[PDB]
RNA sequence: GGAAGCUGGAAGACGGAAUCGUUAUUAAGCGCCAGGUAGUCCUGGACACUGAAUCC
RNA sequence: UUUUUUUUUUUUUUU
RNA sequence: CGUAGCUGUAGAUGAAUGCUAAUUAUAGAGUAU
RNA sequence: UUUUUUUUUU
């Protein structure tokens, strides 16, 4: 049922081409917090994604026998964030997009969950007689640790399956099969 | 190592299986040990002529209750082996200080112990 | 001898060992004996724990024949061949007919002869003679004394195939 | 016996209860369990020491001579044990990921060396003779561009 | 006989030759051959023993047995022949080089005695000085380091005629 | 001897037997030590070390006695256990003073365990602790596995036969010698079964009687935060350190060793040789316990059925006088395994039951009282049986438990018919009237 | 793959995939 | 144009003379791919393992 | 691990 | 991953790999001996 | 540089 859905998690990722631009986004995102209605604001976790780089090659002045070369480095930066138990969608989605500055795109990943049959059993227990014959830190997520462990395992399972299937359907000249003609 | 025309396409590249011969087949049947009312048979395999790999014991004739899996020599037995060679004038000088040091090197294996001590002076 | 004596070396006479094992030493022991410079030195074999468990079974098997005793072969998997240098000589000393064959592959990776037949089993005339010649070196004086049954006279083919199984090829 | 009360009474509970298992004062003075890490070339290592006179297993339940068939390689990953006298007392577990044949052997020497010092501060001065704690952070130089196919391979 | 050939397509080993306790003995790992070292007149000469494969059925000792232990058995019998007969046992009057033993060289920038040697890829330098000990005490200590360090790792160094 | 200068080969025909006949407690041993004090004193840097410590313990043993605990609660923790262990075994207006001393010993005995486990015992102290518990019949399911490893590693050590005795004087007045080499070889057969029949289960094992239980496999849950997050510019972070700290994920796991199973296999072979020696019935009970293992021996070798068949063959051919007393222990262990020689063995054991109960007065209450006591404590050395009857107030309180377990043992068989229907009615009626007079109170109620 | 280095690589690569290619010359 | 089966008696054991240079994870060997927008090099670019010696 | 295995190692990652 | 270790063959006087009646793959087209 | 199996051998 549509009304039974709930945003389980929202992985927010960033891709910045400059060091200063990425730092500005972190400060902007933090400022948006500590201002919601609930006592503890949503505190997402950090997860760096390395820093890919690329640098092509070219011969170097024309009319030369390739004695020198000139390279052009093109670095990059990435950042990923994790969310759990996003009760307020307006106070999270708006804050993430509003923290951008300059050429810093984003890529969200929603994750819903549907509940089955609500377990409702164990009525008032029977009884007889013998016959005589708080603790919340400052910069920490308020969600329970048990919920994160259950959701974290699911993410690791989907990543393994996608990589295995993607490798199978990866060959040169798509649509070619042996002794098909 | 024989060659013939009994290959199943590419199963042997035109070779005669060893178990298909006369003499090897006579000593390649363990399930017939029940007919031996006088005695019994026994076999062992320890050399490196071929990689054992999985070495399925169920599809060969023996059972899981008749396999004796030995282990590496214990430290007590290792000391005796070294001392035995000394009486034979095999080694030159084997100080007691390095007696236990060599145990970790070869791991106590018989094949690795005799070869390691033979190449070097030992100890 | 017993549980108290484990991992000890038993001296063996050079001359007595050759007679007891005319074919040769069990396993790769021949590579370790040549290293000794002394020619009159004895040969020693370690008594591993694996031999004690196997030796006890043989003792009970002999006494019964005079369903508790084992009536099947064993298998050593994993120093598995080291015990053969001590179990065979001991059994032969107790009036036991032991078939010795440390190198059975010699009849399959050497110069020989093969003749195809209808039974589908290749024979080796050259290697067939060596099997009996080597077995009779030490097992003599007993085969001749042993009688021969009359119920198994001649029901084997030229290639050793049974009459019932050989005639099936012509069906 | 008042001196022992202040020393033995402080190690228990309080700051660090891990240091509670010892083998007398003289002769072993080694901790029950220890850890060490070593890095050499494009590889890493994680060696842990535990009480026991068992064999040596690297990974995937295999022997030691399989990874290092050469004699010189096996001696380098066991030099500290001989000097310290722990030839047949403590176990050895080597875990590595990446590198080469002799590249992984060097990482073990640094990893195991840093574990013995933690288990016994006193048993660290004698290991400086062979330069066990010394490492090599330097790596291979890059291939310069231009005409030289290799680092300094000239051409006609 | 004194040529140290290095095959192109082969595995490089850190210690090609392994030193043994016996003076007149050395094991070669490159060709898995056993050799004996002795000074003859002036030069080092060896007697390589074959270890490759190809008979009586009594015992696998001697004759045509293509076993790795044949070379070891052939070396022990030959060692006693030289000592018993006393043909060639005599000290190496042949010198190594100008700077005493091999591997030791004098310093050019000042008075020092450098003794370089590899050990598990590492190396040492500096060694002992010469001005603080003269040209006699310092020289004696320089040679003592090489001989002492070679007895632990079992490293054999070939002596060159020049 | 042969003419070639060697031992005659005919001598090596059969296998020798084992002893393990004598068995004494730690009570009479101390009395002899206190008498031979003037003769034991007759006996380099290390010269003083082996003498200074070696004599201080002799005078003390006879740390201020059995008083001054807590504060005092190294070999100090080991010698203290001997005083407490020996004091408890001494038992085997008046109930007021005695209870005060008995309670103190029990409370202090358990307290010493906490400090003992926190420190790994040496080879010279592991055996002493284990031996003391056997005499006092006070084992631990948590401490037994830990001490079993030490006795195994040192047993197979290179310096086993050449090494001299341990310096505690306990080994001086001992039959065996040669340090731990021959000490364990002459171990009583009663104590040998403990190693083989050792429970290696943990507390998490609850999927058999309790119910469902999901075990965890991820204690550590490392989660980052905002205050301890790595900076964006990680390249400069590595340049601000003295040495390499962060490294690829490389962690080494722990591999379990034999855990004492290697030593147990050697001990199992000793019981096999002690069957065809025509020994006492009490000594033969230990052989069955080892052969009836379910978690150590497994079925690697084909020796379990062979040993069991031989044991049954010798047991069948025995007089009823020596077999009647020993019926609960033998039947309890022999019923846990199935073999071909099962029906024949049980038929003989059933006949003696008819005469045993009839002669004891079972269908003059002193005949039935003394008989039960011998079967409950005297016979069973350290065994723990169905419902934990293990080695009387008014009437029919202790004897009922013995009879309750006996019936279940005969009905456990899985080879043929347990017994006759007539026997069941007779057996049921035997205890029917006995349980009627079982005091219709206190904690002494059948749980 | 003109030289003996690159050309022999193709034959060795196929040997690890469950095929047998003669090796011998080149 | 690239590779492969079969077949195979293409031209080579000459010269210890001489010219191109390496500041040690240098030198000497061996193995892998990224781009060149279908295939298409023994050169160039780029990574990893074994890795000795000398008076520089 | 005495009913356990049946074995060579790479150039990004358990944040 | 390659020279592995290990281990069978001939401890090669004879291991040079180009020439071609003939097919494998990309491409719209690379064909004739 | 290459392993057996769906059953018809006293």
């Amino acid at each position: 049922a549509l009304s039974a859905y709930s945003l389980r998690s929202l992985i927010v990722t960033y891709n910045s081409r400059n060091r200063s631009s990425m730092n500005a986004t972190i400060e902007n995102l933090k400022n948006a917090l500590r201002w919601t209605s609930p006592s503890e604001s949503s505190s997402p976790s950090s997860a760096p994604s390395s820093a890919p780089s690329s640098a092509p090659s070219s011969s170097w002045s024309p009319f030369k026998y390739k004695y020198a070369l000139r390279h052009y480095v093109f670095e990059d930066h990435r950042y990923a964030f994790a969310f759990y138990d996003v009760n307020s969608v307006q106070e999270v989605v708006s804050a993430a997009l509003g923290a951008m500055a300059g050429e810093t795109c984003c890529s969200c990943r929603f994750s819903w969950r549907f509940a089955g049959r609500p377990p409702v059993s164990l009525p008032t227990p029977p009884r007889l007689v013998p016959s005589s014959r708080a603790t919340v830190l400052r910069g920490h997520c308020p969600t329970d640790k048990e919920f994160i462990r259950r959701a974290l395992e699911e993410e690791q399972a989907v990543e393994r399956i996608r990589k295995k299937l993607d490798k199978k359907q990866l060959q040169w000249f798509p649509g070619k099969t042996p002794w098909a003609p | 190592e024989y060659v013939s025309m009994r290959y199943e396409g590419t199963r042997f590249n035109g070779h005669i299986p060893a178990f298909h011969l006369s003499t090897p087949r006579l000593l390649s049947r363990f399930d017939d040990a029940q007919q031996f009312q006088r005695g019994l048979k026994i076999c062992a395999t320890s050399w490196r002529r071929s990689n054992r790999r999985d070495y399925r014991p169920d599809l060969l004739g023996v059972r899981q209750e008749e396999i004796r899996t030995v282990r590496n020599f214990s430290p007590l037995e290792f000391a005796n082996f070294v001392a035995y060679y000394h009486k034979k004038k095999i080694l030159h000088e084997f100080p007691r200080e390095k007696l236990d040091y060599f145990y970790m090197l070869s791991g106590g294996n018989g094949f690795q112990a005799r070869r390691l001590l033979a190449s070097l002076y030992g100890g | 001898v017993g549980v108290e004596d484990v991992g000890r070396f038993r001296l063996f006479d050079r001359h007595r060992l050759v007679e007891l094992l005319p074919e040769g030493l069990a396993g790769e022991l021949s590579r370790d004996v040549e290293m000794i410079p002394s020619a009159t030195s004895p040969i020693g074999v370690m008594l591993r724990k694996a031999t004690l468990e196997l030796q006890m079974q043989l003792e009970l098997f002999a006494r019964v024949h005079a369903l508790a005793a084992v009536q099947r072969g064993f298998l050593l998997d994993g120093g598995k061949s080291c015990v053969l240098n001590y179990l065979i000589p001991w059994a032969r000393e107790n009036n036991w007919l032991v078939v010795y064959e440390p190198l059975p592959s010699r009849y399959a990776r050497e110069i020989g002869d093969i003749k195809r037949s209808s039974a589908g089993v290749y024979i080796q005339s050259s290697f067939s003679q060596e099997f009996l010649e080597r077995l009779g070196r030490f097992n003599r004086r007993l085969l001749e004394e042993l009688p021969v049954a009359r119920r198994c006279y001649g029901q084997a083919a030229l290639d050793g195939v049974h009459r019932l199984y050989a005639e099936r090829s012509y069906h | 016996s008042s001196d022992s009360a202040l020393i033995s009474g402080a190690i228990v509970r309080a700051f660090n209860p891990e240091r509670m298992k010892v083998f007398m004062h003289n002769g072993c003075e080694w901790l029950w369990q220890a850890e060490g890490t070593g890095t050499r070339k494009r590889a890493a290592a994680h060696v842990i020491i535990r009480r026991g006179t068992g064999q040596v297993r690297v990974n995937n339940d295999e022997d030691l001579y399989v990874r290092w068939p050469f004699y010189y390689n096996r001696m380098d990953v066991l030099q500290p044990f001989f000097l310290t006298g722990t030839a047949g007392i403590y176990d050895l577990f080597i875990h590595v990921r990446g590198g080469g044949s002799s590249g992984q052997a060097g990482a073990v020497r640094l990893a195991v060396g840093r574990a013995l010092v933690s288990a016994c501060p006193a048993c660290a001065r004698l290991l400086e003779e062979d330069m066990v704690l010394y490492e090599d952070t330097r790596q291979r130089m890059p291939k310069m561009p231009g005409r030289m196919k290799a680092r300094k391979m000239r051409t006609w | 006989r004194q040529e140290f050939f290095w095959p192109e397509k082969a595995r490089r080993t850190r210690v090609p030759l392994y030193q043994n306790s016996r003076p007149n003995l050395v094991y070669d790992q490159r060709f898995r051959r056993f050799m004996c070292m002795w000074y003859a007149n002036g030069v080092q000469v060896f007697r390589p023993f074959s270890c490759r494969g190809r008979l009586p059925d009594g015992l696998g000792i001697g004759r045509g047995s293509g076993t790795w232990e044949r070379a070891r058995a052939k070396a022990v019998v030959l060692l006693k022949q030289l000592q018993r007969q006393g043909h060639l046992d005599r000290l190496a009057k042949p010198d190594v080089t100008r700077s005493g033993v091999r591997g030791v060289y004098f310093d050019t920038e000042e008075k020092l005695w450098v003794a370089t040697w590899n050990e598990h890829g590492l190396r040492r330098f500096k060694a002992f000085p010469t001005m603080e000990m003269g040209f006699d005490a310092a020289y004696q200590a320089a040679v003592a380091v090489r001989r002492q360090k070679l007895r632990e790792n079992y490293i054999f160094s070939m002596q060159r005629n020049r | 001897l042969l003419d070639t200068g060697e031992i005659v080969p005919g001598a090596f025909a059969s296998v020798k037997k084992v002893g393990d006949f004598p068995l004494l407690p730690l009570s009479l041993l101390l009395s002899r030590l206190k008498e031979r004090r003037q003769e034991l004193l007759r006996d380099f840097a290390r010269e003083e070390e082996r003498i200074q410590r070696k004599i201080k313990i002799l005078e003390l043993l006879a740390s201020q006695g059995a008083i001054g605990d807590a504060k005092r609660i190294h070999a100090d923790a080991v010698n203290l256990l001997l005083l407490l262990a020996a004091e408890a075994e001494t038992l085997a207006e008046e109930r007021q003073l005695w209870r005060l001393k008995c309670e103190g010993n029990e409370e202090k005995w358990n307290l010493c365990i906490s400090r003992l486990k926190e420190l790994a015992l040496d080879h010279e102290d592991s055996f002493l602790v284990f031996y003391a518990m056997c005499s006092t019949n006070r084992f631990d399911a948590v401490l037994l596995p830990a001490l079993l490893e030490r006795l195994e590693a040192s047993f197979f050590s290179s310096q086993a036969l050449s090494k001299p005795l341990f310096h505690p004087i306990f080994e001086v007045w001992d039959p065996p010698c040669e340090s731990f080499a021959a000490l364990i070889n002459v171990l009583p057969l009663s104590a040998k079964a403990v190693v083989v029949t050792a429970d290696r289960r943990s507390e998490r094992e609850r999927r058999e009687n309790e119910g469902w239980l999901a075990p965890p496999e991820a204690p550590p849950l490392v989660l980052p935060n905002w205050q301890t997050m790595h900076p964006v510019d990680m390249e400069a972070w590595e340049k601000k350190q003295r040495r390499v700290v962060r490294t690829r994920h490389v962690k080494a796991k722990i591999i379990r060793q034999a855990d004492g199973r290697k030593l147990a296999a050697t001990m199992a072979l000793h019981g096999r040789q002690a069957i065809h020696r025509d020994a006492a019935v009490s000594s033969l009970v230990s052989v069955a316990a080892m052969c009836a293992s379910n978690s150590q021996r497994a079925l690697r070798g084909e020796l379990l059925p062979e040993t069991l068949n031989l044991l049954a063959a010798e047991l069948l051919g025995r007089s009823a006088d020596a077999l009647s007393p020993h019926l609960l222990s033998l039947s309890f262990l022999l019923s846990q395994s199935s073999v071909s020689l099962t029906e024949r063995l049980f038929l003989h054991l059933e006949a003696v039951l008819r005469g045993w109960l009839e002669e004891n007065g079972f269908v003059a209450s002193e005949k039935r009282r003394k008989a039960s006591e011998e079967q409950l404590r005297n016979l069973p050395p350290g065994l723990n049986v169905f419902g934990l009857v293990q080695s009387d107030t008014e009437s029919a309180l202790w004897e009922s438990r013995v009879l309750a377990a006996l019936l279940s043992s005969f009905l456990r068989v899985d080879d043929y018919r347990p017994s006759l229907d007539f026997v069941l009615l007779l057996s049921d009626a035997l205890r029917n009237s006995l349980r009627r007079t079982a005091v219709l109170h206190e904690k002494d109620v059948l749980s | 793959c003109m030289n003996k280095k690159n050309r022999l690589a193709l034959r060795k690569r196929r040997r690890r995939m469950g095929e047998r290619v003669s090796l011998r010359y080149r």
